[PDB]
């Protein structure tokens, strides 16, 4: 879920970086280094939207870097199990339906479809119809769907849906 | 409301010296004019008569506080 | 670099002491 | 297109391809090419048929780029072009120099013409040159500190509008002065030897004059005698107006008739 | 044992700031006026864009006005700060809807209660 929490780092600052444009350079240096990761604590993080201060840069003694404890607001992106959430539905396939939660995808087998949504390998697109045809499920639909677990892979997330609860579907 | 000493002690002024001059010859933008000279301690003891160095000093004192000095702020001594 | 910061520098103010009179020219409009 | 594996119709007349000439015949270059292609450059490649061959326009044992006019790999021919051509009041200057040679190029222009040149310090940096006096010109390097943004350098029309075009227009006046001098730069030994010489026919009448100098430009120098000692006040010339004992007047006429009235105090 | 619908949060997360679907939309999109300008820049990464599309696909309404509104009349009551926005963005039809998809609703306030509140939404829903 996006959430907003202000967030620290300290980053390392090499003595040709000195001179006028410091600060600034700091701030770049922000901005392309925890932009668009992800932690096993955190979770993923979308951006960073400011800066609230930079530390006193305590110069290392015997290398020439200063650190700068620099703390950032940024929007993070963490789901947790049992949430309800809308996504997209990416790849629909007798293994299981791909679908995309923002930055993080996850998949569906047919054990976590009812019978109801039956295959359609047959037609062009791959879609779960019913039997009399009028709920028609295929790929490009904001399907919503439950997190039934959690998976973080290296700084990616990867969480798994279902579809037992009801309204579980089209708005 | 600091209380330390104004002047600077000898160790800071071997400190500030060893690593203004480290950094310099770690290609940072010196502050001073080089009359032509190359040596980065040459170069770290003219900045330091200039009192253009850019350090401040964190002097703890003994029961945790502590005061940042700016180097151009306390009186050089050699 | 050989051209240094021209317009960065500081004009220090000459200080004096010349307890003349009042003998000198006029002011002028500003037009 | 079996054995070689290159044909006519990839290679295409426009296009550069690379002809490497190995060897030559008897006075062109016949060498291969990238695809195998044995590109045997003719006489027109080079530009000599009873001279030397085209060693200046055809790289012998390296490749030399060339345009494609001639789709024969099966031919043992390569029509590749050894030419590069068959391949394909208040001005401002600009530079795609030094600082040495360009001194020798800005003393031909009038007053107020401002020079574009890349800075030598640092990177990322430019230098405003403009015009000041006879043989006098301010070197702005901008990071004469003029701190500025980074959207501002795609446009290179309006830095010179607002920062250094009023301040020409503000330095011109001076030299338009009724009692303005050189003294050969403005030297400080020439300057002080001329106010104890301009006393002594006027002892009731005191003079005034103004004067730059050469060695740090931007700076006026407003000497005066209220007695019998010799008195040099500096003044900065800003881009909205000038710096005088650090009170800023808009117009050109505000800083005389500011100084009629203060030059009388005891000091 | 994280579970958001038995409402156990870990501690760096339960002080946190909860974020709209719509309302995330907004900074993406002013953070991408600012980096799709000011050149010699970076230009932003594909994670941007999958969340820019990703948020637009899901705006309930596009009015800035209209954020602080629903969420003006939500925090008068005595919800969770968790239950903010997956009742915000969904937008359910029925208040049955609403309780069969999150628990935590079940028990917790009167159906028509509960129901009033979610007309609101589908008033403010653009």
């Amino acid at each position: 879920m996006f959430y907003h929490i202000s967030l620290e780092h300290e980053i390392l600052l090499h003595p040709r970086y000195f001179g006028p444009n410091l600060l600034n350079t700091v701030k770049q240096k922000l901005f392309t280094e925890v932009e668009g990761t992800c932690t096993g604590k955190y979770g993923f993080v979308i951006a960073v939207t400011t800066i609230d201060n930079i530390g006193a840069g305590v110069i290392q003694p015997g290398r020439g870097f200063v650190l700068y404890p620099v703390k950032y607001k940024a929007i993070v992106f963490r789901p947790f199990k049992g949430e309800v959430v809308d996504a997209v539905v990416t790849q629909v396939n007798k293994v299981g339906l791909f679908t995309e939660i923002g930055p993080m995808s996850c998949f569906i087998s047919r054990h976590s479809i009812p019978s109801e949504m039956e295959f359609d390998p047959n037609s062009n697109p791959p879609c779960y119809k019913t039997m009399d045809e009028d709920i028609v499920i295929q790929q490009d639909d904001e399907i919503r769907l439950k997190i039934v677990g959690t998976r973080v892979d290296k700084n990616d997330i990867f969480a798994i849906g279902s579809l037992m609860d009801d309204y579980l579907g089209l708005v | 409301k600091r209380i330390t000493t104004p002047y600077m002690t000898k160790y800071e002024r071997a400190r500030v010296l060893g690593t203004r001059a480290l950094q310099i010859a770690m290609c940072a933008p010196v502050m001073v004019e080089l009359e032509g000279e190359t040596d980065p301690l040459l170069i770290a003891m003219k900045e330091l008569k200039a009192r253009k160095i850019p350090i401040i000093i964190r002097r703890y004192l003994p029961d945790g506080s502590y005061e940042d000095w700016g180097v151009d702020e306390l009186i050089i001594s050699d | 670099g050989a051209t240094p910061a021209y317009g960065a520098w500081s004009p220090s103010v000459g200080s004096g002491m010349t307890p003349g009179a009042a003998g000198f020219s006029p002011s002028a409009a500003s037009d | 297109n079996m054995l070689t594996k290159e044909t006519p119709e990839t290679f295409y007349i426009g296009k550069l391809i690379i002809c490497n000439v190995t060897g030559i015949a008897h006075i062109g270059v016949k060498t291969r090419l990238d695809n195998g292609v044995t590109g045997f450059i003719p006489t027109k490649f080079l530009s000599d048929k009873v001279v030397k061959r085209p060693e200046e326009r055809v790289k012998v044992g390296m490749t030399v780029h060339c345009r494609i006019m001639k789709i024969d790999i099966e031919k043992f021919s390569a029509d590749l072009t050894c030419r590069t051509s068959d391949l394909m009041i208040a001005h401002p200057s600009f530079h795609n120099i030094n600082f040495k040679q360009a001194e020798k190029m800005m003393e031909t222009m009038d007053q107020g013409d401002v020079i574009i040149r890349p800075s030598s310090k640092g990177e990322n940096h430019l230098t405003v040159t403009w015009k000041v006096s006879d043989g006098i010109y301010q070197h702005v390097d901008v990071r004469a500190t003029l701190w500025i943004n980074s959207e501002e350098f795609e446009d290179l029309d309006e830095i010179v509008a607002r920062y250094v075009q009023p301040m020409a227009s503000f330095a011109r006046d001076l030299l338009n002065h009724k009692y303005y001098q050189d003294c050969s730069g403005g030297d400080r030994k020439k300057l002080e030897e001329l106010l104890i010489k301009t006393k002594k026919e006027k002892p009731t009448f005191i003079p005034y004059f103004i004067c730059a100098c050469k060695e740090l430009p931007g700076k006026f120098l407003l000497g005066y005698q209220p007695r019998g000692k010799p008195r040099i006040e500096y003044v900065t010339v800003t881009p909205e107006g000038f710096r005088y004992r650090g009170q800023i007047f808009p117009t050109v006429n505000g800083l005389f008739r500011w100084f009629k009235d203060h030059y009388q105090d005891p000091v | 044992e994280e579970d958001a619908s038995q409402l156990i949060f870990p501690k760096e997360f339960e002080t946190a700031e909860t974020l709209l679907n719509s309302e995330v939309h907004m900074l993406l999109e002013h953070r991408k006026q600012q980096n799709e300008s000011a050149e010699d820049e970076q230009e932003l990464s594909e994670v941007f864009m999958k969340t820019l599309n990703y948020t637009a696909r899901f705006s309930r309404f596009k009015n800035r006005e209209t954020i602080a509104s629903v969420r003006s009349l939500l925090l008068q009551k005595k919800l969770h700060k968790f239950e903010l926005a997956c009742l915000a963005n969904l937008c359910p039809e029925t208040a049955e809807e609403s309780k069969a998809l999150i628990p935590s609703l079940e028990g917790r306030f009167e159906d028509e209660e509960l129901q009033q509140i979610l007309d609101d939404i589908q008033t403010k829903r653009s």
